């Protein structure tokens, strides 16, 4: 009775796997095909679970990248996007930000306290924020503006949207990040507001404040300003 | 029966262990993204949200939980602030979490030895042990708030019933109302044993400190200023008061039988 007796894995059976592969090498193809995105993968699932059953080892390439962003490791996932046969995804632009935003808050971090040690550098913060502001090479695919717009596949919450400022969608998300002195604030503030002021010159249009908004939206220039007021 | 050559993506089996995920906005707020958080959010979900009072408590929900989770870290709890903001609801629940956990770390830490993770499990298991409305270890927690706060207040170095000691202590009416637990005598008695009623008086009132409870603690100051004080907003055993108060009755002839049929 067969029943009476019921990632090392992902190692052994590999191992003599690989090694009938080889004594043959001393249909096939298409067969070798499908085991050639296995190690890697099954080091990198292994590698996921290590981060931290065959479900979890058979997750769509879109599934695939979620769990290799899931440890919010970039490096391993790299080898993921080169060899998925897709390039479609914001992750793309997340990937971006997980690279350049982390040695931004590294170097922000750092200047915080030098500063203080100093009292007891804003060009560079600026030039840190700039980092991730502007794109040297390719743009930022979060760094369209309308590319939220884009997300919109479709509202009454149209017109809430309207009130987005995506530029700043994740400016003041990084302000909130790990900004702690004084100054610090006020320039994570004052560029982003300065982002704020270009975002309306690019949106060419009122600030409606008395538009209360129906549907529960509490207004996204109005708790920045609240925020800003309020530190003031 | 596969007859088909499978692989890591057979049809029928996919069909069989087909699981997808979007990108949650747990990405965003675990992480710390509050603009774009609330932006991602509402992409996919506001329009998706069929039922938008329903959807918003339940992300509601789901925000409160996310910052239970983080006590210690601030990072986390400002995300949270953040997105609750944004959400549309109060901010005052995940702030009270968060102010109650961190002035519980005194008395848990510079008193006990014991490694501060262990205790951060312990504080979350009891945090949502509260989450499900617990009124026994709720009471608990905040007694040890109590005892905390009053190390904190002695470590000042300030005398323990001052103004800014009410200052500090404010937040001790602020979660009990806040969980709606029973408001706890906390001050009225530290300041009652010592005799100050300009105490008693104050701090009694700018918080509604509910009229059976001053009077009934009224009972702890001194022979002097109590009789002025019992009398002072109302509104026996001895035979010259029995019957003193004695006028007072039908006409008598039942009042001190009462009274006396009672104590032989």
């Amino acid at each position: 009775d067969l029943k009476h007796f019921t990632e090392f894995a992902i190692g052994a059976f590999l191992r003599l796997l690989q090694e009938q592969l080889d004594e043959i090498s001393s249909r096939l193809h298409r067969l070798s095909k499908v085991v050639s995105e296995a190690q890697w993968r099954h080091k990198v699932v292994t590698s996921n679970h290590r981060s931290e059953l065959i479900p979890m080892m058979f997750s769509p390439p879109e599934s695939l990248l979620a769990s290799c962003i899931l440890r919010g490791n970039f490096a391993e996932a790299h080898q993921v996007l080169f060899t998925f046969n897709l390039k479609s995804s914001p992750s793309s632009g997340e990937l971006m930000f997980m690279e350049r935003y982390q040695e931004v808050i590294q170097e922000l971090a750092q200047v915080e306290h030098k500063i203080e040690n100093q009292n007891s550098v804003f060009y560079s913060i600026s030039d840190v924020t700039d980092k991730l502001l502007n794109t040297s090479g390719d743009p930022i695919p979060m760094l369209q503006e309308d590319f939220w717009i884009s997300t919109a596949l479709v509202a009454p919450l149209r017109e809430v949207l309207e009130d987005l400022s995506p530029p700043a969608m994740a400016a003041f998300d990084l302000a909130c990040s790990q900004c702690q002195l004084w100054k610090t604030c006020k320039q994570l503030l004052e560029t982003a507001e300065r982002r704020l002021n270009s975002s309306l010159e690019r949106r060419g249009r009122r600030i409606d404040h008395v538009l209360l908004n129906a549907d529960g939206i509490r207004g996204f220039p109005v708790v920045l300003q609240q925020i800003s007021k309020s530190l003031n | 029966a596969w007859s088909h050559l499978p692989h890591f993506s057979s049809p029928d089996l996919v069909n069989k262990y087909a699981i997808v995920e979007r990108l949650n906005f747990a990405y965003y707020l675990h992480n710390g993204r509050p603009s774009f958080a609330f932006g991602t959010f509402l992409v996919q979900e506001l329009i998706k949200s069929k039922t938008p009072k329903q959807l918003i408590q339940q992300v509601g929900n789901e925000a409160y939980v996310i910052g239970l989770s983080s006590f210690h870290i601030p990072s986390i709890g400002a995300a949270c602030v953040c997105f609750l903001e944004l959400l549309g609801l109060d901010s005052l629940k995940l702030r009270v979490d968060m102010k109650v956990a961190n002035i519980i770390l005194s008395y848990k830490c510079r008193n006990e030895d014991a490694q501060y993770s262990f205790i951060r499990e312990s504080v979350a298991e009891k945090l949502s042990k509260l989450a499900d409305g617990e009124k026994t270890t709720t009471e608990e927690l905040l007694v040890l708030l109590e005892e905390g706060t009053w190390n904190s207040i002695q470590q000042q170095e300030i005398k323990r019933l001052s103004s800014e000691s009410s200052s500090q202590w404010a937040l001790v009416v602020q979660f009990c109302r806040l969980h709606n637990m029973k408001l706890s005598i906390s001050y009225l008695r530290e300041c009652a044993k010592a005799n100050d009623w300009l105490q008693f008086i104050i701090h009694s009132q700018l918080h509604n400190y509910h009229p059976a409870e001053v009077k009934s603690l009224i009972q702890y100051f001194s022979p002097v200023i109590q009789d002025h004080l019992r009398l002072a907003f109302e509104n026996m055993t001895d035979l010259f008061e029995i019957l003193l108060q004695c006028s007072e009755e039908p006409d008598s002839w039942h009042w001190l039988l009462v009274e006396a049929v009672k104590q032989q």
